[PDB]
């Protein structure tokens, strides 16, 4: 009977309830900068050649 | 003074429970789910509906008439 | 005051919902407002300074600024003087009064457009469609000295005579100017004034969208797993 | 020494939320309440920024709007929170009254009575809102009310000319019906909780209107978990009509200017009062009318007493619940006929659903509950 | 130069003829006789209106 993947951490960080009190502070990270991989990227392929920043080395160093 | 203990008197009834780490937060979805949603559609079909029915054929026949007395005039125009 | 035409449906290049707008046709259509028009419509609420990183590069939009000549205030020592664009001025409008606005137009004021696609009933599928849906006046339409037949229009006669036609303009980095492309480009203009907000409300909409897909399976799951406890229960009666 | 059984403040907030006795059977069509709390608070929040940079007068009105949305940072987004934020609450509390009309909650007398004071009160702040950005629904929808209410055939004259500051439109119109919209929010917060303090003496009802009290179940973490969930599935609708589509629910003409300049293509309010400005312009008679559009608010004090089941609620009623659903199918005919100009179809139509109304109410409910009573053999 | 182009084959749908042949047939209606103020704004209408449809579904492929 072995188990599946879902002890995860749980011996070893998630028992006691030590995370589960500021993990708005302490386990918050990985989804602001890990996700350029979100929206910005998106935003920018269905607008291609259409914002700015598309436009701009036809209009400085001339 | 309506607190847990002091609310009514009860007397033979027996309550059995499991902890919730003990079993599976999703039992059966669509096997049980899909079948139980389809007759509460079919208890309450008959109630609910044949009001918005009748509204649906009062839109029709309200803005269906606003335009042939308003300026659409095929035979009614003559001397 | 019998029927009235409403715009069709044209497929604009920001129609949909995570869709910008193009930031080489407000450059081409600001020029259809600049240098065909300013002489009926005044904008009184979008200025020179508006225009720096949409369209223009902040020099070629000061210059745009200094070749337009409006009266400033008084200095001591004189009197009400000239100085032209100080890179933060609305767009000079034609008329001194509204009394002399419709004698140089029969009886007619021609209103602001700083938000005239947000004012009417077909956004900028309205503005698009009058500018190039002239027509001849038909039999019986007797109209008189200052009415040119618009069926677009409320009322079929408005006091417009056609502004826009086959290169009243010609652009700064070559584009065939014909008629529907400078209408096209100027309604390209006109929505991005009325509506400067457009390209960062779709861009903030994307991050919600994409949070709110982790927050809501999640909080929903933790509420399944609290409530599995009455949801399991037996129940039996012994007397 | 259980310090939340025991702390003179922190044993309020056990007894109102967390030990709370609560039905177990309890719906979705119970969420909201809350809603309604959240919905509020987000209205305060929204409007301070937008009564920061104002100026109400004739001549500026419409320009102080235009400013906000360009040059105010971040101004564009809180406008559009807070216009679309008040259609969000009356979604929120139409279909919190229909609740308590299906279930008999309006049983509970002194709860019930102190939601028609709060529904009043709503309508008349939101009235006296969209009068503030002057364009021409402004104008011509405020100037149908004073018809109207010049029509008070002793006091009604000097009444108008005393909430208009002081002879028509001008200066300080805008300095009364302003005043009028700060301070009638706050009111509400302290009607709210009065509103909570009587129902707080009998719970909740349930959907099967049976009295539950060998089922009860603590609030907390049952309910704290389940509002929780539901306030977030209605910040995301919100932010989706902000973000994706924030003129749908509005008018084009209110951007046109207010002035005395023409007479515009039509005259509409906002979708929520639809439905009463309909009733009013079905009665050719400026006294006939401004009394039944007090008429189709406060005829829900007679609920209690029209009440003539057995049974409290209309769960086992299906005579009872084919009439519920006629009546919200009239209230939407009445949005669409508001909407509508003054033609041929859109009198006599607008007409009858503004008699079949009360005939539901008063006569068609109370017969009905009647019948249902002789079959079940009492 | 292109929207006068793609105007020219949107009057030959079925649906746009019929529009535009009885506009002309009330034509000779009109200055025929004294007693009369039968106007040709509502069989222009019909015409306009059956005709900018498809314009503008096939315009903007023509131009930026
Ligand atoms: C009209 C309505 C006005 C309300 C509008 C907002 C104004 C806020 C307000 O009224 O402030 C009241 C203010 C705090 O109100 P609150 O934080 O909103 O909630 C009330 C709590 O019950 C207050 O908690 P407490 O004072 O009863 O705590 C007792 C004590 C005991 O707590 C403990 O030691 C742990 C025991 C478990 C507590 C579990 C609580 C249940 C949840 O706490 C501590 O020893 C340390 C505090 C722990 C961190 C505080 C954050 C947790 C809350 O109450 C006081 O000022 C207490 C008086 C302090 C004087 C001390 C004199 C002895 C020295
Ligand atoms: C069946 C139909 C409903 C039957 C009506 C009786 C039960 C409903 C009720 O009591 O609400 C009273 C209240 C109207 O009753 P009332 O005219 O105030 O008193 C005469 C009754 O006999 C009620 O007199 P009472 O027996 O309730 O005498 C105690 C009275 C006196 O106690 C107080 O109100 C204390 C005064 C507050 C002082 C703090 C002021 C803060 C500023 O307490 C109240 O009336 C408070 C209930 C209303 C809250 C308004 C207070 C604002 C907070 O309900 C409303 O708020 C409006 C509904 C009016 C139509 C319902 C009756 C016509 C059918
Ligand atoms: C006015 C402008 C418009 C206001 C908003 C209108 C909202 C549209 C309402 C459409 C929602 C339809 C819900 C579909 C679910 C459904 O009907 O299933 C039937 C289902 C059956 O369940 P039970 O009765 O418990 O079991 C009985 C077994 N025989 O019925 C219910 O869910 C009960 C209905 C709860 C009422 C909740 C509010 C309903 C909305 C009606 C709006 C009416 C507003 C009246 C207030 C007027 C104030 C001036
Ligand atoms: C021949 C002078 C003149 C020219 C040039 C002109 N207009 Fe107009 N237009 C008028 C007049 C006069 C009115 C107001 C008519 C009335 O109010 O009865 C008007 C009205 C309008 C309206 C409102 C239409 C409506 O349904 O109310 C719009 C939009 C408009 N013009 C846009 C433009 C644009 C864009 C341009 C630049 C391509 C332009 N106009 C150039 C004369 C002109
Ligand atoms: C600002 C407006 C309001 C707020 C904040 C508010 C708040 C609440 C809350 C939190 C509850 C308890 C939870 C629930 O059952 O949803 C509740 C219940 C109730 N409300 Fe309201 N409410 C408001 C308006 C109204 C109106 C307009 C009415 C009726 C005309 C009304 C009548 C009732 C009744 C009868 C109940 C008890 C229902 C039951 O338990 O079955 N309330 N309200
Ligand atoms: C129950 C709460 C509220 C409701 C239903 C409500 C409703 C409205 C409505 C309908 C508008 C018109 C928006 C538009 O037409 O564009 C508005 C705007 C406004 N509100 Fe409120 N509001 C509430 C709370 C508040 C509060 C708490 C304040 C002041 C602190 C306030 C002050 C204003 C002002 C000054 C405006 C004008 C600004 C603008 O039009 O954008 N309102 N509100
Ligand atoms: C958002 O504001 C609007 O919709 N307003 O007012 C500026 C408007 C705009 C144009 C035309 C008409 C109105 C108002 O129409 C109605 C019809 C009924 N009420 C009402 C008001 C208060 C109370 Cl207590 C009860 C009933 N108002």
């Amino acid at each position: 009977a072995a188990p599946t993947l879902t002890a995860r951490l749980y011996s070893l960080l998630f028992r006691r309830t030590s995370t589960f009190a500021l993990t708005i502070a302490v386990g918050a990270l990985f989804f602001e900068r890990a996700f350029d991989q979100g929206a910005d990227a998106i935003y920018e392929h269905i607008n291609q050649g259409k914002l700015w920043k598309h436009i701009k080395h036809k209009y400085e160093n001339k | 003074g309506r607190e847990f203990g002091h609310l009514t008197r009860m007397r033979h009834v027996i309550t059995y429970s499991l902890s919730p780490f003990e079993q599976r937060a999703f039992p059966h979805y669509f096997t049980k789910g899909i079948p139980n949603v389809l007759r509460r559609t079919r208890a309450c079909i008959l109630r609910v509906a044949p009001p918005f029915v009748v509204f649906y054929l009062v839109y029709t026949w309200g803005t269906q008439e606003f335009e042939k007395s308003k300026r659409k005039n095929p035979a009614a125009y003559e001397n | 005051t019998d029927l009235e035409l409403h715009a069709p449906s044209y497929p604009w290049s920001h129609r949909g919902l995570l869709s910008s707008l193009d930031h080489t046709s407000i450059r081409r259509g600001f020029q259809v407002y600049k240098q065909v028009c300013s002489s009926c419509h005044s904008m009184d609420y979008v200025a020179y300074r508006h225009l720096v990183g949409v369209c223009y590069t902040e020099e070629e939009a000061k210059a745009l600024a200094e070749e337009v000549e409006v009266q400033d205030g008084p200095n001591e020592d004189g009197e009400m003087f000239m100085r032209p664009g100080k890179l933060s001025d609305y767009f000079p409008k034609p008329y001194p009064n509204p009394e002399a606005a419709r004698a140089a137009n029969n009886g007619a004021l021609p209103p602001d457009l700083s938000y005239i696609v947000r004012a009417r009933h077909g956004g900028e599928d309205y503005v698009f469609s009058l500018l190039t849906g002239y027509c001849e006046p038909p039999t019986g339409v007797s109209l008189r000295e200052g009415l040119y037949f618009n069926p677009y229009f409320p009322g079929q006669a408005i006091a417009m005579a056609p502004p826009i036609y086959n290169e009243v303009l010609e652009f700064d980095d070559g584009t065939p100017a014909t008629m529907s492309q400078v209408a096209k480009d100027v309604c390209t203009f006109l929505r991005w004034a009325s509506e400067p907000e457009h390209d960062h409300r779709k861009r903030m909409g994307l991050k919600m969208l994409m949070m709110m897909g982790l927050l809501l399976p999640l909080v929903y799951a933790m509420k399944r797993h609290k409530w599995s406890v009455l949801k399991s229960r037996k129940l039996a009666y012994r007397p | 020494t259980n310090i939340r059984k025991s702390h003179p403040l922190m044993k309020i907030i056990n007894n109102a939320f967390i030990d709370l006795p609560a039905p177990s059977n309890i719906s979705s069509w119970w969420n909201f309440g809350s809603l309604l709390g959240i919905c509020l608070i987000l209205q305060i929040l929204t409007g301070l920024f937008l009564a920061m940079h104002y100026t109400s007068d004739t001549t500026t009105a419409f320009s102080s709007v235009t400013h906000i949305c360009r040059d105010v940072n971040y101004g564009w987004v809180i406008r559009y929170l807070h216009a679309n934020g008040a259609s969000m609450f009356f979604i929120c509390l139409f279909i919190h009254v229909g609740r308590g009309l299906y279930y008999g909650s309006y049983m509970f007398l002194e709860t019930w009575n102190i939601g028609v004071v709060l529904l009043f009160t709503v309508m008349a702040t939101a009235f006296m809102g969209y009068v503030l950005p002057w364009g021409q629904m402004s104008f011509w929808g405020a100037t149908v009310i004073t018809n109207l209410l010049s029509a008070i055939p002793y006091i009604g004259t000097d009444l108008v000319e005393w909430i208009w500051g002081g002879f028509s439109v001008d200066k300080a119109t805008l300095t009364r019906f302003f005043a009028f919209h700060f301070i009638l929010p706050f009111i509400i917060t302290a009607l709210a909780a009065v509103h909570l303090l009587f129902l707080h003496e009998t719970g909740s009802n349930n959907p099967t209107g049976i009295s539950s009290d060998m089922d009860k179940i603590p609030f907390h973490p049952y309910y704290t978990i389940k509002d929780i969930l539901g306030a977030l599935f209605m910040m995301l609708i919100l932010l989706i009509l902000v973000l994706f589509s924030p003129d749908l629910l509005g008018d084009p003409d209110n951007y046109t200017p207010a002035n005395p300049l023409n007479t515009p293509p039509h005259i509409k309010p906002e979708w929520y009062f639809l439905f009463a400005y309909a009733i009013l312009r079905s009665i050719p008679n400026k006294l006939g009318g401004v009394l039944a559009l007090v008429a189709s608010i406060l005829i829900l004090i007679l609920m209690p007493m029209l009440h003539t089941s057995k049974q409290r609620s209309m769960m086992f009623r299906p005579l009872s619940q084919c009439l519920f659903w006629m009546l919200v199918a009239d209230l939407i005919t009445l949005t669409w006929i508001g909407g509508q100009p003054v033609e041929h179809p859109f009198i006599i139509i607008g007409q009858l659903a503004s008699i079949l109304y009360f005939l539901i109410i008063l006569v068609l409910m109370p017969i009905t509950s009647i019948i249902e009573n002789n079959l079940l053999k009492w | 130069d292109p929207l006068t182009t793609v105007r020219e084959q949107c009057e030959q749908i079925e649906k746009c003829i019929k529009a535009r042949e009885r506009l002309e047939l009330c034509d000779q209606r009109v200055s025929s006789r004294s007693q009369t103020e039968e106007d040709c704004t509502e069989e222009l209408f019909d015409f306009l209106h059956a005709r900018d449809h498809c314009v503008a579904h096939k315009l903007f492929n023509s131009l930026k």
